[PDB]
């Protein structure tokens, strides 16, 4: 569980901070403290986790599931590496 | 002209960004059914020049 | 080679564009499920209150 960068759902699409968790093969976000969460990705067994080498944006990953997608951005290459292995190894479960 | 993959976000809370994003791919999409069917009459004009 | 490279490049892409589009579709599907809301959004001020756009 812990803070990650994502981009907005508004026209310009602009990045914000969200506090996220994986718990049982699952991604959800935490919308205000105490208060029901939503899903991001519904399942991820069913996800693939991208590296991203070529992007111009810096330390981030995309996390692509079958209904749903989401690009993220974290604070240090080890960030981005601890996130990426946590999805990877929840992608095999 | 307007940003790429639009999503969900800036669609349901009536954003500026949602709001000329509409404005421009409706202009793109008039721009973009003339070139088709000129480049149609084009490659029809083309077949009878070949033929 | 091109006629390969960009063909193999739109193949991929397509499974691409379809998975994308499902998951797209269901989160679509989901918003209008439960979570979409009734109520005004509400106008966001930014750059302090020297700039307050809003």
């Amino acid at each position: 569980e812990g803070h990650l960068f994502k981009r907005a759902s508004n026209a310009f699409k602009t990045w914000s901070r969200r506090w996220f968790t994986i718990q049982s093969n699952q991604l959800v976000y935490q919308k205000k403290y105490k208060d029901p969460v939503t899903v991001v990705v519904d399942d991820l067994r069913l996800c693939t986790v991208k590296l991203c080498p070529d992007s111009e944006r810096r330390f981030c990953f995309e996390v692509v599931s079958t209904s749903k997608s989401c690009l993220l951005q974290a604070d240090s290459e080890r960030l981005l590496q601890l996130w990426v292995s946590a999805v990877q190894s929840s992608i095999a479960s | 002209s307007m940003t790429v993959k639009l999503d969900f976000e800036e669609c349901l809370k009536d954003s500026p960004r949602f709001r000329a994003s509409i404005e421009l791919v409706e202009a793109e999409v008039s721009e973009l059914e003339t070139r088709l069917e000129k480049l149609l009459k084009l490659g029809t004009g083309l077949l009878e020049s070949g033929r | 080679q091109y006629r390969k490279e960009l063909g193999a490049q739109l193949h991929q892409l397509v499974l691409n564009s379809a998975r994308e589009k499902r998951d797209m579709e269901q989160r679509h599907v989901l918003l209008k499920q439960k979570e979409l809301g009734g109520e005004e959004p509400e106008p966001s001020l930014r750059e302090g209150p020297g700039g307050l756009v809003m």
